[PDB]
DNA sequence: ATCAATATCCACCTGCAGATTCTACCAAAAGTGTATTTGGAAACTGCTCCATCAAAAGGCATGTTCAGCGGAATTCCGCTGAACATGCCTTTTGATGGAGCAGTTTCCAAATACACTTTTGGTAGAATCTGCAGGTGGATATTGAT
DNA sequence: ATCAATATCCACCTGCAGATTCTACCAAAAGTGTATTTGGAAACTGCTCCATCAAAAGGCATGTTCAGCGGAATTCCGCTGAACATGCCTTTTGATGGAGCAGTTTCCAAATACACTTTTGGTAGAATCTGCAGGTGGATATTGAT
């Protein structure tokens, strides 16, 4: 007896991802590798956000990641910001940004 | 001789200030009434979960803040720094919310 | 007061501030209340339809979250 | 009462990246949102890929094309690698 | 080899509303797209409606909420009546 | 022998609509009422756009509806316009419209 | 000789092209552009002719609608002449560039 | 015959964006209700259009490769457009 | 450009709300065996797309002339920001009934699953049909010129 | 203001492809009629958590005051694009042939869908644990006037 997640070398739920697929009405049948592949990709994307979110946590002298750190991580990254282009991260604020023309004479 | 900060200087201060934080900006209760009121026009005798009303506030403020960013670019485009009703209108027009 | 009026010039100005706005025409305030109203009427009309379909009496965060998704305004951190 | 979520796994993964780091209640909720959203987009895109091709099965081939249509430039290339790795590994087992 | 379309139906409906009016193939192609598009939007909304409610059946009840979620007010009001009517009539058979 | 559309008093094909719902994996099961209702909605909206389009055709003194008539129909009606706000009708053109500021004295 | 004043023929053209549905870009040139771009993603590819047509119908409706927005932008700045900064602003708010 | 070569060559395609001419760009603007055009607008439209086509074509070819086909079909484009939120009626989709 | 008035930043301590870890249940995933089905391979086909070729005219490019647009600059009224004194009300606990959202068991109507009789939608098509595309021009405006 | 140069709309008429009418083949579909499985409403009651009145209380909304400077109007003129005319390139059109590809048909097996019983990974509530919100205030820093 071995978790499909371990045979694939993943932390993510290969088995539940497989069940979420059957139940979601995406297709009649779901091939063997599909849940593995998808689990693998979901883990990858999570590791990416947490990594950037993490660094964002450090940079603010804190050790635990709050929503704001997720926001800074996503909106500062060209690619993630595009993937989450029409998604609102609750309690994330906005990136500091003042239109230079608004700055006082200098 | 009192001390007066020049017009606009306190304004830029509030900007850096609020762009640093993530806390809501509409008083929670006043917001609760507006939401209850509106829902009422659709179905009477309605109850809302706490998070439900919270979700709406996060959504509402994220929406408005972003519209202000767009509204500001429209003002700047017209060589101004004061945002006006027509800037909001041009923004919503181009986004597809109007028509 | 109409409740919408409960959305004060100071609150609005604050939102505008996070939006990077520096100056603000006096009429912006009303214009903003109307815009907000239209926004909430849209999401809530959809949220309620979900409640109503669920033969329920309470509006859950999930009804809101679904309405927002439905409106292309996907929200994270309240279920879903 | 039983209510599923990806929280534990998010947390395992977090440790693999930032061993000495934690995560607020809300932030973890957001992460769960994320995984569901992305799951849906990929599944759904995969679902119509199979229908466009008059195919009744969703294989990893579909998950792969889906990831390509959905993820921005570099994000897609990396995701596809990881995806392929695990399937290869999973078969060698 | 043989493909389908709502062409014959769109034509039946065209004659009821404009008996002396015809339709070019291009215009009919566009009409065929419209039906398929609206069909998908409605079925899709109904599909997720059912999922949210852990129902495994899509009933006219789901089609109805979908129609309400999807269509602009005045259009929703009429479509819902024509649909409630059709089903009711159907049942009396 | 009676077509399931005829007792529903509909022109759109209830059987067909019923199979498409199945073939699409929208749900595990599809109640008998669902396809009747959806086919009535499709029939309705198509009658609605054929009405508006036929009028646009008759105004251009044409007998057969072409794509530009479908476009004139949709874009002149608020609702249909919103229903199809993110849709492009091939060969439809745009509505004749010029901003006032661009006009002469 | 005769000379219409600047803006007159322009307005005439607007009325002319808003009254029709003909594609406004030459076919062949458009087509080469499609194969060129497509060849850069995958080599040896042929196209159904309707495929090119669909791309041209989608491209022109997109550009025409983008010009409408751009126009509102120029008029917003009190101009009647559209400029790159006008196209840039329209795409920014549409969320294409930002 | 199926020997040394690649089976004859079609001339190399280069600089085709320049085919979208100033006159064509002005015609589109006219239909968009534009009365006056700055000289710099032409190159800007070409670049915008190039980004537009790359995006659609990139998705279309992705469905094409997925079906293990060598011909980009109208359905491929139609799905590509739907995908980008630019649904097109009149070509099978 | 120096004070001088003020707001934002940053150091240290400490206790609790909120995060993390531990503690046994059990829904769900994994393991084995039988049954059902999908979709690549091989082999022949047939529509479709590619690439010419030839003729010719529609439309692109270029150069000239100047109308009028947009932006620089100066002016000046009044709208909005900063400041401040007055008090209304939103916010924080938090404790208390009960409308309601759910968890559990029962089970009829409603929805499969499958074999059969029967109709209808799609395709080819020769026939005929017939809406309307493409090309010319005076009557009716409306300038642009003088 | 009078007069010539002109674009567009609507009528003129036959030229033919694109739409409509049978003629009929004819299967993939839909309808009909059993045997059969089951999703979900219905009656039922627990553990949520939603509405709410108490209500002290200071954080925050508000009304007024004073003038800083931003927006909007006006005047002006360089020079950029609009209009147009000339030359002629290349797109458009239409008929033609060749091949590579797509699509249909038959088949063998690898792969997936059950059906059922055995094994824990994941969840919830409780017990253990700690990161950072907060309070205080001189230090650092930026703003504004004489
Ligand atoms: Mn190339
Ligand atoms: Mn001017
Ligand atoms: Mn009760
Ligand atoms: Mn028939
Ligand atoms: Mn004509
Ligand atoms: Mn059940
Ligand atoms: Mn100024
Ligand atoms: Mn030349
Ligand atoms: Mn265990
Ligand atoms: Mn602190």
């Amino acid at each position: 007896a071995k978790t499909r997640s371990s045979r694939a070398g993943l932390q993510f739920p290969v088995g539940r991802v497989h069940r979420l697929l059957r139940k979601g009405n995406y297709a009649e049948r779901v091939g063997a590798g599909a849940p593995v592949y998808l689990a693998a990709v979901l883990e990858y994307l999570t590791a990416e956000i947490l990594e950037l979110a993490g660094n964002a946590a450090r940079d603010n002298k804190k050790t635990r990641i709050i929503p704001r750190h997720l926001q800074l991580a996503v909106r500062n990254d060209e690619e993630l910001n595009k993937l989450l282009g029409r998604v609102t991260i609750a309690q994330g604020g906005v990136l500091p940004n003042i239109q230079s023309v608004l700055l006082p004479k200098k | 001789k009192p001390h007066r900060y020049r017009p606009g200087t306190v304004a830029l201060r509030e900007i850096r200030r609020y762009q640093k934080s993530t806390e809501l900006l509409i008083r929670k209760l006043p917001f609760q009434r507006l939401v209850r009121e509106i829902a009422q026009d659709f179905k009477t005798d309605l109850r809302f979960q706490s998070s439900a009303v919270m979700a709406l506030q996060e959504a509402s403020e994220a929406y408005l803040v972003a519209l202000f960013e767009d509204t500001n670019l429209c003002a700047i485009h017209a060589k101004r720094v004061t945002i006006m009703p027509k800037d909001i209108q041009l923004a919503r027009r181009i986004r597809g919310e109007r028509a | 007061r109409d409740n919408i009026q409960g959305i004060t010039k100071p609150a609005i100005r604050r939102l505008a501030r996070r939006g990077g706005v520096k100056r603000i025409s006096g009429l912006i305030y009303e214009e903003t209340r109307g815009v907000l109203k239209v926004f909430l009427e849209n999401v809530i009309r959809d949220a309620v339809t979900y409640t109503e379909h669920a033969k329920r009496k309470t509006v859950t965060a999930m009804d809101v979250v679904y309405a927002l998704k439905r409106q292309g305004r996907t929200l994270y951190g309240f279920g879903g | 009462t039983r209510k599923e979520s990806y929280a534990i796994y998010v947390y395992k993964v977090l440790k693999q990246v930032h061993p000495d780091t934690g995560i607020s209640s809300k932030a973890m909720s957001i992460m769960n949102s994320f995984v569901n959203d992305v799951f849906e987009r990929i599944a759904g895109e995969a679902s119509r890929l199979a229908h466009y091709n008059k195919r009744s099965t969703i294989t990893s081939r579909e998950i792969q094309t889906a990831v390509r249509l959905l993820l921005p430039g570099e994000l897609a290339k990396h995701a596809v690698s990881e995806g392929t790795k695990a399937v290869t590994k999973y078969t060698s087992a």
